[PDB]
C-alpha cells in the first residue's frame, strides 16, 4: 500500500552504430557476432552491486 | 533449509570454524524481490561468531559452506529462519529469505 | 533467469563475452571465456 523509496545507481547503455536485422527481400546477412572484454570490475562502489 | 548459490567464488581454501568471529556485508530480500536489509547501506560490515546462534540457523549453516572473499546467495526457507513467527513489521510470517552474502574476514 | 556455465561468476576483470546472433531461426547465444553459456533466447520479434 504505501510507497517504498530506496537508492539506486544510475544505469547507461552504450552501443556501436551496427544495425542488422531480417527482413523479406534484405541485403542485410543474418548471423553476426561480436565481444566485450571486461578490464576492470568494482563489485560495490556503493551500497547497490 | 539452505541454498547456496555462488556468485564470485572466494580463496576456495580458508573456511569458519566454530568459535571463529565473520565479518560479511550482507544484503536480505524476500523471495519476491522485496529488500528489507542491507549491511552496506549502513556502511559496516557485520560481525558474528560461529557456533553461538546469534543469527538465523540458515546464515549459520550457510556461511559456514563459504569462503574468504566469497561472494554468495542464501536462500533460506522459512522454517530454518524467522518460521511461523515472524520478524514483526518486517518480515511476514512464512516468509523464504535471500541473502546476498560476502566473506570478507575471518578474526 | 539463472544460466549454467563452467565456473559461474558475476563477470570480472579479464572476462570475455562473446554474443552470437542468428536471425535465421532467430536466437541469441553466448560464450564465456571461450566456454558455451547453457542458454539461448529465442522466437522472439523482428520488427526492427
Amino acid at each position: 500500500l504505501l510507497l517504498q523509496t530506496n537508492l539506486i545507481n544510475y544505469v547507461t547503455s552504450i552501443r556501436p552504430n551496427i544495425f542488422v536485422g531480417r527482413a523479406e527481400g534484405s541485403t542485410q546477412y543474418g548471423k553476426w557476432y561480436f565481444e566485450v572484454m571486461v578490464d576492470e570490475v568494482v563489485p560495490f562502489l556503493t551500497a547497490q552491486a | 533449509g539452505v541454498q547456496v548459490e555462488t556468485i564470485s567464488p572466494g580463496d576456495g581454501r580458508t573456511f569458519p570454524k566454530r568459535g571463529q568471529t565473520c565479518v560479511v556485508h550482507y544484503t536480505g530480500m524476500l523471495e519476491d524481490g522485496k529488500k528489507f536489509d542491507s549491511s552496506r547501506d549502513r556502511n559496516k560490515p557485520f560481525k558474528f561468531m560461529l557456533g553461538k546462534q546469534e543469527v538465523i540457523r540458515g546464515w549459520e549453516e550457510g556461511v559456514a559452506q563459504m569462503s574468504v572473499g566469497q561472494r554468495a546467495k542464501l536462500t533460506i526457507s522459512p522454517d530454518y529462519a524467522y518460521g511461523a513467527t515472524g520478524h514483526p513489521g518486517i518480515i511476514p510470517p512464512h516468509a523464504t529469505l535471500v541473502f546476498d552474502v560476502e566473506l570478507l574476514k575471518l578474526e | 533467469r539463472p544460466v549454467t556455465s563452467p565456473g559461474q561468476h558475476l563477470l570480472a576483470p579479464e572476462d570475455v563475452v562473446s554474443c552470437c546472433l542468428d536471425l535465421s531461426v532467430p536466437s541469441i547465444s553466448f560464450r564465456i571465456n571461450g566456454c558455451p553459456v547453457q542458454g539461448v533466447f529465442e522466437a522472439f520479434n523482428l520488427d526492427g
